[PDB]
């Protein structure tokens, strides 16, 4: 296993190269997940139990009272049920013109909006960019991940599944 | 014994039995237990170690005939299943494995027969192959008169045989090219007409036959010391072993569930600089590669490409063998980086490639000469899917936003500085940018998806092969995907034609679309564009001491070269794919290698990394504030530094601007829905959807459901106004009689 | 007699001799006199009239394996020189004859070897051919273990492949069969050069059928009128 | 600092991409996320560019714009560069532009009054490949002088304790040089190339032309071939994760030494050795060392090959029981084996890996082991010599009595030899007029003269005059199209005539056939000229004792130990190596022990010691 402090530095991108090479090249520590979620839990402004991280500031949480599982932003905003796609309850900004594109790419290096579009999905509260899609016009909103949390905790991690409503 | 396999089974009776046991049990050859491995651990470990070591020695010893590429060798069991592969690019393990399985299912045993010291050659389009120039040499291994396996060797010939659109523009179908270890003369004379230069084809054949016969001796010596009883078990346990290895890796690093992602890339064949002879082939089209990845509790997983677009009139289509065989050069870079990699991994993976799509066309007219263009654009999305599992589990070190498009393939033809045929191109697109990690930036100009051991080559060596000279070689600013961690930047080189005669060049790569996507807040890498200058008058500009273009195209929105070349015919646009175009000395050609996607919210990036990026030429100053929200100030030493307080205000202001300019997804959706109902979009978008629907019913249902579209709304491809040749009338492979193809894929 | 040609000469030694006699004398094979024609005229006119008729018979008979005119058959001597040609368009007498002289000059005798009951196929562009789709079938004729001539059969296949071409499917005297049996790898490989399978397969069955008919013709004529004549 | 061509300032820091994965094992090479760039030797803010281009044949496509050279020089001076390197493309072919920039830089340095050395790549390493060359030239302006201080101290530490001489250092090409030589990038070698020079040194004395060297250490398995008296040189090696332009004695690493760790893959359960090693810390048999993963050394303990009480003469206290415990838990029980069969099994795998690599390595050169003699040295070499030589058919297997220091013995046996190289591109049809052969000789000759100046200048600064230096001209030749690994010692001190050229071509056809299927028809190419200069120095004297009885003295017997092999425990007769006399025979099973070495001789083997104190291992 790896020291907790070493895993903290991994979470912050301050990890040193020697240990980072070890983690990549040596057997994975099964205790990684428990330590990983425990670090993240210690830095949330809320005390609702995290059950799976979806991004640097996006998690599936267990609401303390109701015990319902929801997608939540680090600032505390709940999007929806863990089965639903959080993006459908978020705010979007679509770069569908050369003007918009040229704000993040140089001209000629920018995609052509009539072929490809940039969709920026934000949190309605803090304005955090949680995901960027780059599909064609008309393309549906993507439901990126539908985790099998029950089988994950139970069959692989050998842990009890959190309470759910 | 009647049949030639050890035991008396014919090649087909033997394989059919193993495949039946594989289906009924879910374990290769029905091996619920690996007796040799469990009962004799040392002998089992020694069998791999010696066979792996001898297969690598064959590859490296045979390689020593130069003046490494796709060169690779693989050892197969009697049924055509890989046991061990040498160093090198392993995209041909399945193509050669399919060639063996083609001889098995078409009764090669009876005619022309499979005998000891025979030599077979193959590159067939319908069996499955990455490139037409990838030539397979296959040799059967016999022990005491009975067959016990095969050997496969492959090379990428570089001088075989503009604007191909149909397949009918070479083909070798498991031809017996030699017997008694001796090649037939009619084959030697015939194959040297399939080529523009003779030296490269001839040495490559020697190399393949050498390595094969070395491996053949290597097996005959292993079996002699350790016995046939032991080796015979190993030749089937090692495959079932590979399956268990992949299953154990999945259960250990990933998460069970369903992952959904998609990839795109442009095919702009409507542009006049794409001089294709068929007028029905001149239209803009987009590749559509959606993937539903299912990882299961038992450690199995499934890659379903339902909804993909149809094959098209171009050379970027693929084969189901080419797609599945080559996908492991990517997988072995993250999930299973192992020297034990063999077909066992294939038996632990389910692939669904709908019939008729660009990855499983099932039409004999289809061309596939440059499959990489689509393949690298479709595989990158799978990085992102797997990364979600790594990220949730906590193995952030394994996360990677995806591979860059392996693009701008510099291609040239004509007579070089030695007044001889051109054969060797630079191949600088072996070092593209890599995707960003959840822990650190991506590596710039470091690798390609089909080879992580990226090598850029020395400028002085390329100038000995090409009639071109370097006027610049520079990191491509702002080519890496923005994010908390920046995607790896590509690089660029400015070439000037020098001592070339009857010279031509074309561009090859993504242009309007960035194939890769950023992950969890990161942005896609920069897309491609073209720069070329003719009639530059550079000879007089150099002599007179005038301004001359050097370095790289730092800011193409504010170029500096164009003004230096007032008399020049400059082509500067997003047409990243062209057909052969005339070039002459003192003309210019910009070779632009793509960058990799980014990771995380850009304005979470540490400001000093932005300042270091500007000073390092990885990001144009302009975007330091607009993208990352970092206020930088130029100092005395010319270096940029961070403005701590100014950055904090900019980051806080951008957050409010994001909430202001953004809109609830519910609101944006109803607006996009009006455009869908009014069929308001370019032809390339409508053709993509129209063709994807017909080949993917499940995709059309989800599309209609998601957008709440009525059945009255229909998107027939025939009403878009673009050519639709090949959409309703096909040339199936089933038309060919006496031909039995094998199905490695659901469809 | 090591060389496969009658008398013990190899194919190249044989042709090299005849060609040197042609250059020196201004007469083919250095024939200042035609003994057979002048001393046995009836037998001479009989061989031609009979071979010509048997060749025509093979062409018209084989023609009934489809339903063309470019179809044609030619009888060559050991040196690859035309003696007789069936009805049809005669563009391919020289092209096929050139394919025979290519095997002679490039030592096909040693590799892949020229044996009785062997089947060769050719359409090579560098050897010289009218169309890329005009396919040749060449069979060697043997008498008592020695080679005495060749048969060539050609057809214009209508359904091959390859646009606005600007620069250059090549079959270079490939041995596609032995023991009068075609190789499977050749049959499969050929069905990928063509758009529809029918025309290619019947044309080959036609060419071979005609070649073998002419082979039997020679064997029958030689047997009745003697190999000396 | 660094001055290159304008527009190509980045090629150095880009490391040709390859430097992001140099020195990686296979699984790391393909594991993309393991790749990593080290910081560039010269940072971007100390790199400038001049406007100029010279093509591959020396043609000046873009004449040098000298004002861009003055501004580049002034910038690096203003940034207080402690050294300026100049590397322009194809300067090896036509150094006119690069040497003019050099003179410009030197001028602007003078005007500044600052002491800033200038290094033109054409003056130091005039060879192809700009990344290899520029890296190597940078080392001179970056690490040379600081390393002189480092070795001035090492040499001083010995002087103030007795030594009355100047130390020499090992160089990549196998020769030794002064620690204050003009080019010290050649001292970046750290591997045990001395072992190859030592074996070659013994070969000349014992008439062994074909030697297969095997250096089995605690941190590495290294092998190499001396074929027909000459050894292979790698001309574009990589070291310190840097591509370099240094002629290097070729060796192949096969593993991580006797300290290599033994693990079972978590996904495969396969026995995996290395790639990392305990090295100095031996293994888990050393309690105080903190090692927790078993090593090959721990297997030697279980099997009873090594003496727990006599590791390094007893300086290291090892506990065999710890090896028995750790192998039981980590290797044996997971595999369902006994601790003995597990340890024996590991050694069996290792022996077959080494055996296969030697056989294939010899076979790749076109030989069979019957033409070769194997030298087994290193601390752990004699421990495995029986294993990885079984049945290969070596003409003779030899274990030097000083095996533990054979690599250091080779550094003493090396010549006091400087070497300099230059790239060429002579193209010659088999049949040409003597005019073209005279020009070819003139090109090669002009190179030999420029290199001789460098060689002799190295020696003059060392106090030796030209009359004391023996010059050996050389060159790299090949049949057009066919690469090879041969270097030719020129039979002529100089070349001018067309007959002298034919003598150089014949000299290649002779060496080629002497080592090996020739193809003199295609013509000949000369891709590089070589110049070597040697000065006589004291070399280690080989023992030459008279051999005695074949029964070792009873005082040489030092007890018995049980070791496990072939599923059998066997009582082995222990011997004290240095007590054995020339002529003595030793029947297996036996273990001939030294303070830093253990020579195992299982039953079915026999060894005899000769007057040179070399053990010869035979299979009875
Ligand atoms: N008596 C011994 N004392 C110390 N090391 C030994 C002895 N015998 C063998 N060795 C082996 O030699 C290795 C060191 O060799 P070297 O790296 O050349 O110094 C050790 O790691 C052991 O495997
Ligand atoms: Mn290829
Ligand atoms: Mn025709
Ligand atoms: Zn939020």
């Amino acid at each position: 296993a790896y020291t907790r402090s070493k895993i903290v530095d991994l979470v912050d991108g301050k990890i040193d190269p020697d240990t980072l090479h070890q983690m990549l090249s040596t057997p994975k520590d099964p205790e990684r997940f428990v330590t990983y979620v425990e670090i993240l839990q210690e830095r949330m402004p809320w005390d609702d139990k995290i059950i799976l991280p979806l991004g640097p500031k996006l998690f599936i949480v267990q609401q303390k009272v109701s015990k319902k599982w929801t997608v939540r932003c680090e600032c505390g905003h709940d999007f929806c049920d863990w089965k639903d796609n959080w993006k459908l309850s978020a705010r979007v900004h679509v770069r569908d013109t050369p003007q918009k594109m040229e704000e993040i790419y140089p001209r000629l290096m920018a995609p052509t909006p009539s072929w490809q579009v940039i969709r920026e999905y934000f949190c309605p509260e803090c304005g955090t960019l949680h995901d960027v899609e780059a599909p064609t016009p008309w393309y549906p909103v993507i439901h990126d991940f539908s985790p099998d949390i029950e089988g994950f905790y139970q069959e692989w991690l050998g842990l009890p599944v959190p309470e759910r409503a | 014994t009647r049949g030639i396999v050890r035991g008396g089974e014919t090649l087909k009776e033997h394989r059919d039995r193993l495949m039946a046991a594989t289906k009924a049990t879910g374990r290769y050859a029905g091996l619920k237990t690996l007796e040799l491995r469990e009962r004799e651990p040392i002998l089992y470990n020694k069998l791999f170690s010696r066979l792996r070591a001898g297969v690598v020695d064959a590859r490296e010893t045979a390689k020593k005939i130069a003046a490494e590429g796709e060169l690779c060798f693989t050892l197969y069991n009697a049924a055509g299943d890989s046991l061990l592969t040498s160093t090198g690019i392993i995209i041909h393990v399945g193509t050669m494995g399919a060639a063996i399985k083609y001889m098995i299912e078409n009764n090669w045993e009876a005619n022309p027969g499979v005998h000891d010291k025979d030599i077979f050659c193959n590159n067939d389009s319908l069996i499955g192959n990455v490139h037409p120039c990838d030539i397979h040499t296959i040799v059967p291994i016999f022990w005491e008169g009975e067959l016990i396996g095969w050997v496969g060797g492959v090379t990428h010939v570089i001088d075989t045989g503009t604007g191909q659109v149909q397949r009918f523009g070479y083909s070798i179908t498991c031809r017996k090219v030699g017997a008694n270890d001796t090649l037939f003369r009619d084959w030697l004379h015939e194959s040297q007409r399939m080529v523009r230069t003779t030296r490269y084809w001839m040495l490559d054949e020697r190399t393949r036959i050498a390595g094969c016969h070395m491996i053949r001796k290597l097996v005959e010596e292993v079996v002699a010391e350790e016995g046939i009883e032991a080796y015979w078990k190993f030749a089937y346990e090692a495959v079932e072993h590979g399956r268990l290895g992949l299953q154990a890796r999945i259960k250990a690093m990933t998460i069970p569930g369903t992952y959904r992602q998609v990839g795109f890339v442009d095919v702009p064949y409507a542009h006049e600089d794409v001089r294709v002879p068929s007028d029905f082939a001149k239209l803009d089209t987009i590749m559509h590669a959606p993937c539903e990845m299912t990882i299961r509790r038992d450690g199995t997983w499934r890659l379903d490409f339902e909804g993909s677009s149809r094959w098209g009139w171009h050379t970027y289509n693929a084969h189901q063998v080419s797609f599945t065989s080559g996908i492991w050069v990517m997988m072995t870079q993250t999930l299973i980086p192992s020297e034990m990699i063999n077909d066992g991994a294939a038996y632990g993976t389910e692939f669904r490639l709908p019939k008729g799509t660009w990855m499983n066309p099932d039409d004999r007219r289809v061309a596939f000469s440059y499959s990489w263009h689509f393949l690298v654009s479709a595989w990158t999305a799978l990085w992102r899917g797997l990364s979600r599992s790594y990220f949730g589990r906590g193995y952030l070190e394994e996360v990677n936003a995806g591979n860059a498009n392996t693009s701008n393939w510099l291609q040239g033809g004509g007579f070089n500085q030695y007044d001889e045929i051109h054969a060797v191109n630079s191949f600088e697109c072996a070092a593209n940018g890599t995707g960003a990690t959840a822990v650190q930036d991506g590596l710039s100009h470091a690798a390609a998806i089909w080879n992580p051991e990226g090598d850029m080559g020395d400028m002085e060596i390329w100038e000995l092969a090409e009639p071109l000279v370097y006027l610049g070689r520079q990191i491509k600013a702002s080519s890496g995907g923005s994010g908390k961690y920046r995607g790896g930047c590509g690089f660029e080189s400015l070439r000037m034609v020098w001592n070339a005669k009857d010279w031509t060049m074309f561009f090859m790569g993504n242009g309007h679309i960035s194939s890769d996507w950023g992950l969890m807040g990161g942005y896609p890498a920069a897309s491609g564009y073209r720069f070329a200058a003719h009639k530059t008058n550079l000879k007089e500009l150099i002599a007179s001491g005038a301004e001359i273009p050097l370095g790289g195209d730092t800011d193409p929105e504010n170029p500096t070269w164009d003004a230096m070349l007032p008399d020049a015919q400059i082509k500067r646009d997003k047409q990243a794919i062209t057909t052969e175009e005339m070039f002459s000395d003192y003309d210019l050609y910009l070779n632009y290698m793509r960058g990799g996607p980014g990771f995380g919210d850009p304005l979470d990036r540490e400001p000093q990394a932005v300042a270091d990026d500007i000073n390092g030429g990885y990001v144009l100053e302009r975007f330091a504030g607009e993208v990352y929200g970092v206020v930088v100030r130029k100092g005395a030493d010319g270096q940029y530094g961070v403005d701590e307080a100014g950055t904090a205000a900019a980051r806080a202001q951008i957050r409010k601007d994001r909430l202001a300019k953004s809109v609830p997804v519910s609101e944006w959706m109803k607006g996009e829905r009006e455009k869908i109902l009014a069929k308001d979009a370019g032809t390339q978008v409508r053709q993509m959807f129209a063709a994807s629907f017909k080949l993917g019913p499940r995709f059309e249902k989800d599309f209609r459901t998601f957008w709440s579209l009525p059945d009255s709304w229909t998107l027939p491809e025939e009403e878009i106004g673009v050519p639709t040749y090949g959409s309703r009338y096909s040339m199936d492979i089933s038309e060919l009689p006496d031909v039995h193809t094998v199905q490695f894929v659901e469809e | 007699t090591r060389g496969i040609v009658r008398g013990g000469e190899t194919l190249k030694e044989h042709r090299d001799r005849l060609m040197a006699a042609t250059k020196a004398t201004g007469r083919y094979a250095g024939l200042k006199t035609l003994e057979l024609r002048e001393r046995e005229p009836i037998l001479y006119n009989k061989l031609f009239s009979r071979l010509r008729a048997g060749v025509v018979d093979a062409r018209e008979t084989a023609k009934k394996i489809a339903a063309e005119g470019e179809l044609c058959f030619t009888l060559y001597n050991a040196a690859g020189d035309s003696l007789l040609t069936s009805t049809g368009i005669i563009i391919h007498v020289g092209t096929m004859g050139a394919a025979i002289k290519y095997m002679i000059e490039n030592n096909w005798e040693a590799n892949p070897g020229v044996h009785d009951k062997d089947i060769f196929c050719n359409n090579d562009s560098l050897i010289g051919n009218v169309h890329p789709c005009d396919i040749h079938t060449i069979v060697p004729i043997f008498w008592e273990g020695e080679l005495i001539g060749w048969v060539g059969g050609v057809t214009h296949v209508i359904d091959t492949g390859a646009t606005g071409q600007v620069q250059r499917y090549s079959i270079t005297c490939r041995k596609v069969g032995a023991n009068d049996t075609l190789f499977r790898d050749w049959l499969h490989e050929s069905q990928r050069m063509v758009r529809t399978t029918r025309y290619w397969m019947l044309d080959e069955r036609t060419r071979i059928a005609g070649c073998h008919m002419i082979r039997k013709l020679v064997e029958e004529v030689v047997a009745e009128e003697g190999i000396e004549a | 600092g660094l001055i290159v061509n304008r527009g190509m300032e980045d090629f150095h820091r880009m490391g040709r991409a390859v430097q992001s994965h140099l020195g990686y094992a296979y699984e790391d090479r393909i594991h993309l996320n393991t790749h990593r760039y080290d910081p560039p030797l010269v940072p971007r803010h100390l790199t400038r560019g001049v406007v100029e281009r010279t093509d591959m044949i020396g043609t000046q496509v873009i004449p040098l714009r000298e004002d861009t050279a003055r501004d580049a020089a002034r910038d690096l001076i203003a940034a207080d560069a402690e050294g300026i390197v100049i590397s322009l493309l194809h300067s090896y072919k036509n150094p006119e532009n690069e040497r003019r920039v050099r003179d410009i830089v030197l001028e602007e340095v003078e005007k500044s009054g600052k002491k800033i050395p200038v290094f033109a790549s054409a003056d130091y390493y005039p060879v192809r490949k700009e990344t290899h060359r520029t890296n190597t030239t940078i080392l001179e302006g970056y690490a040379a002088e600081p390393s002189r201080q480092t070795l001035s101290k090492i040499s001083n530490a010995f002087k103030e304790r007795g030594t009355k001489f100047d130390f020499r250092v090992m160089a990549t090409h196998g020769g030794t040089i002064s620690w204050k030589a003009k080019e010290l990038a050649r001292t970046i070698v750290s591997g045990p190339i001395g072992g190859v020079i030592g074996a070659k040194y013994l070969g000349e004395v014992l008439g062994y032309k074909n030697i297969a060297c095997s250096d089995i250490g605690g941190t590495s398995f290294d092998v190499a071939l001396i074929t027909q008296g000459e050894m292979t040189i790698k001309n574009d090696p990589d070291m310190a994760r840097l591509v370099l332009s240094l002629p290097l004695v070729a060796m192949d690493s096969v593993g991580a030494g006797a300290g290599s760790f033994i693990r079972l893959d978590p996904y495969t359960r396969a026995i995996k050795l290395g790639p990392d090693s305990a090295g100095y810390r031996v293994g888990v048999c050393w309690k105080e060392s903190g090692i927790e993963t078993v090593t090959i050394s721990d297997c030697h303990m279980v099997l009873g090959y090594l003496n727990p009480d006599n590791f390094l003469g007893g300086a290291v206290k090892l506990d065999r029981q710890r090896s028995v415990d750790a192998i039981k838990a980590q290797i044996a029980d997971p595999l369902g084996l006994s601790v003995e069969d597990a340890a024996a099994g590991v050694i069996e795998l290792l022996d077959s890996d080494l055996r296969d690599y030697l056989r294939s390595m010899i076979s790749g050169k076109g030989y069979s082991p019957a033409s070769f003699v194997c030298f087994s040295y290193g601390g752990a070499g004699p421990v495995h010599t029986y294993g990885y030589t079984e049945g290969l058919g070596f003409e003779d297997v030899i274990v030097p009595a000083w095996a533990a220091g054979f690599s250091a013995f080779g550094c003493a046996a090396a010549d006091f030899e400087y070497r300099y190289d230059k790239s060429l591109d002579i193209n010659m049809p088999t049949e040409t007029p003597d005019t073209d052969k005279e020009k070819a000789a003139a090109t090669l000759q002009a190179a030999w003269e420029e290199l001789t100046k460098n060689v002799l200048e190295e020696f003059k600064l060392n106090g030796y005059s030209a009359d004391q230096v023996t010059l050996q001209p050389g060159y790299r030749m090949q049949y057009r199209g066919q690469l090879n690994d041969l270097e030719i010692e020129s039979p002529l001190a100089q070349a001018h005539t067309a007959a002298d050229w034919d003598q150089l071509t014949d000299a290649f056809n002779a060496t080629y056939g002497r080592v090996y299927a020739r193809s003199p028809e295609l013509g000949y190419s000369v891709t590089g000229a070589i110049m070597r200069g040697m000065v006589p120095i004291p070399k280690p004297k080989i023992p030459k004792e008279p051999e005695e009885g074949e029964t070792p003295p009873e005082s040489a017997k030092i007890g018995t130990r049980k070791f496990y092999r072939k599923k059998r425990w066997v009582d082995a007769q222990l011997y004290h190596m240095e007590s054995l006399r020339p002529g003595n025979r030793v029947m297996g099973p036996a273990v001939i022990e030294s303070d830093a070495t253990t020579f195992v001789v299982p039953d079915g083997f026999e060894t005899w010691l000769d007057g040179h104190r070399l053990f010869h291992l035979r299979e009875v």
